[PDB]
């Protein structure tokens, strides 16, 4: 009963948000993953069970990841959006270096 | 003796901890660390008769027999002192029968509240295996 | 940073033909490498991690190989349910990255 759901603005300071249930957030990392249409995936960054942040290190100046472990959400924030940023954009678990559960992913159109 | 990291990264690997029951091995490591802080010699009694021996810090009650406690199970089969050696491999052996499956790790208070959730890779980059 | 090279970027075959996915990257990445297959319109999935281990429910047709820079995906005798897309990533440290895909079609 793992589960992940990305919850987005559409079309756009961009903001996701992921809401997990079947686990807490402080025993899994999250990753980002996006996927230009047609494309391959990207890893964007990363909020590990302790509230640690890695980054994409081309993007990271324009990344922001934050969680609310009560309240089972994990958050994507990314400004200066451009046409390049268009993808379907995913969330998904990190179990010990494995992501084994993944979202259906939100489709955004800078 | 107290191991290093990587020293006792290393250990642990040869004797099959690396990725056991999916288990990356940085877990083992990261456990040693908060359990005994790498100490082989490292023991502690709890309130309950229960004390814990070892560089993983095996249970009294229910996994080694240290004949001074009550309701023992010594699921291990071993003597607990057994596992208070330079040479990890009693305490791995005993390791592996606590973990039967990929959640088994959670026998461990210290790496389900102190390292589950961390990057317990950190406690083994840079080590030479 | 790490760079995955995944190759090639498509593949056709028939059911009943053996596949080899390479990923090899920049560094050294001591084998923490898994492996997703992604169907059209669907997320990815786990199908291999740590190199060699795999995921549950995973057929055992599927193989993964490799170590230190090196790795590799082996589908023996495929089936009409491995058509789609694969991508590899590892996690050896944080800066993860992912190959660039391989396209698994029909032939």
């Amino acid at each position: 009963q793992v589960q992940l759901q990305e919850s987005g603005p559409g079309l756009v300071s961009l903001s996701i948000t992921c809401t997990v249930s079947g686990f807490s957030l402080t025993g899994y990392g999250v990753n980002w993953v996006r996927q230009p249409p047609g494309k391959g995936l990207e890893w964007l960054g990363m909020i590990w069970g302790d509230g640690n942040t890695d980054y994409n290190s081309a993007l990271k100046s324009r990344l922001s990841i934050s969680k609310d472990n009560s309240k089972s959400q994990v958050f994507l924030k990314m400004n200066s959006l451009h046409t390049d940023d268009t993808a379907r954009y995913y969330c998904a678990r990190e179990r010990d270096y494995r992501l084994d559960y993944w979202g259906q992913g939100t489709t955004l159109t800078v | 003796k107290v191991f290093g990291r990587c020293e006792l990264a290393a250990a642990m690997k040869r004797h099959g901890l690396d990725n056991y029951r999916g288990y990356s091995l940085g877990n083992w490591v990261c456990a040693a660390k908060f359990e005994s802080n790498f100490n082989t010699q490292a023991t502690n009694r709890n309130t309950d008769g229960s004390t814990d021996y070892g560089i993983l810090q095996i249970n009294s009650r229910w996994w080694c027999n240290d004949g001074r406690t009550p309701g023992s199970r010594n699921l291990c089969n071993i003597p607990c002192s057994a596992l208070l050696s330079s040479d990890i491999t009693a305490s791995v052996n005993c390791a592996k029968k606590i973990v039967s499956d990929g959640n088994g790790m959670n026998a461990w208070v210290a790496w389900r509240n102190r390292c589950k959730g961390t990057d317990v890779q950190a406690w083994i980059r840079g080590c030479r295996l | 940073d790490i760079v995955l090279t995944q190759s090639p970027a498509s593949l056709s075959a028939s059911v009943g033909e053996t596949v080899t996915i390479t990923c090899r990257a920049s560094g050294n990445i001591h084998n923490y490498l898994a492996w997703y297959q992604q169907k059209q319109g669907k997320s990815p999935q786990l199908l291999v991690y740590y190199t060699t281990t795999l995921a549950d429910g995973v057929p055992s047709r599927f193989s993964g190989s490799g170590s230190g820079t090196q790795y590799s995906l082996k589908i023996n005798s495929l089936q009409p349910e491995d058509f789609g897309s694969y991508y590899c990533q590892h996690f050896s440290s944080t800066p993860r990255t992912f190959g660039g895909g391989t396209k698994l079609e029909i032939k």
